[PDB]
């Protein structure tokens, strides 16, 4: 039903979520932005190197309890 | 697809950002999926700071050693460069459009490949790795086109074409990449 997830960014602090396995991760991405006060389009969310799209769900991605999502900010060069 | 301010880093002489790089890489890998694995721009940062354990799950569904060519964009300080790995002759190559010589990263990659070979039980890949700063390659003549050169090296190597381009072509290669990203297909 629900799954626990860790969202870990540059500050290495863990933001803990407990979301349904069927709902789109777009709303986790929105929540995390709000929490850290930056726009959603300024962050990249990866699960084991794969870019998390808005329509992805933990079940479709094969996530398991307390799996880690990594957040990165934009790079330019 | 990408948002319009990501695509906007292709305009004029804007510096490319990671969304253009990583989406083009995904485009290349979807064009020739059996021969090329493209690691996104965050792989090398995460390998450096956390080591193999930080990136071990990035290949949970990929057999790197059945590919011909690995493409690893390298984000250095405000600058785009490229590592390639060809598995047939076991050469790790470092490509840079500005003459950069960053020795640390070929050895970060060589250590990664060795650890991945021990962990996936492919010990025929534990020996034989050689390096090379790639000779011979079109060089940029401004301070903005790093990223565009990187993606053109990527496309050339993935489609096995020679490096028949120079700085004069780059405005038009910017608009080709733009178009390919909007149509989600290479030309």
């Amino acid at each position: 039903e629900y799954i626990k997830l860790k969202v870990i960014g540059q500050d290495s602090s863990e933001i803990h979520f407990k979301v349904k396995m069927t709902t789109h991760l777009k709303k986790l991405k929105e929540s995390y932005c709000q929490r850290q006060g930056v726009p959603m389009n300024s962050l990249r969310f990866l699960f084991d190197g794969q870019r998390i799209a808005d329509n992805h769900t933990p079940k479709e991605l094969g996530m398991e309890e307390e799996d880690v999502i990594e957040v990165y900010q934009e790079q330019t060069g | 697809m990408l948002d319009m301010d990501d695509l906007a880093t292709l305009d004029g002489q804007n510096w490319l950002n990671d969304q253009v790089i990583n989406m083009y890489g995904e485009l290349i890998m979807d064009a020739v999926p059996d021969k090329v694995h493209f690691f996104n721009s965050f792989f090398h940062r995460q390998l450096v700071t956390k080591g193999y354990n930080g990136v071990k799950r990035w290949t949970k569904k990929v057999d790197l050693f059945k590919k011909s060519l690995l493409l690893i964009p390298i984000h250095l300080e405000v600058h785009w460069s490229l590592i390639t790995v060809t598995l047939s002759n076991r050469i790790i190559s470092f490509y840079d459009s500005q003459g950069i010589h960053f020795k640390f990263c070929v050895e970060n990659i060589r250590k990664y490949l060795l650890t991945e070979a021990r962990e996936k039980n492919r010990p025929e890949f534990l020996q034989g790795w050689q390096t090379a700063v790639t000779k011979c390659i079109p060089q940029q003549k401004n301070d903005s086109d790093c990223g565009v050169f990187v993606l053109q090296y990527c496309k050339c190597l993935a489609l096995e074409q020679p490096f028949q381009f120079s700085q004069e072509d780059m405005p038009r290669v910017r608009k080709r990449i733009y178009k390919e990203l909007c149509e989600c297909r290479l030309m």
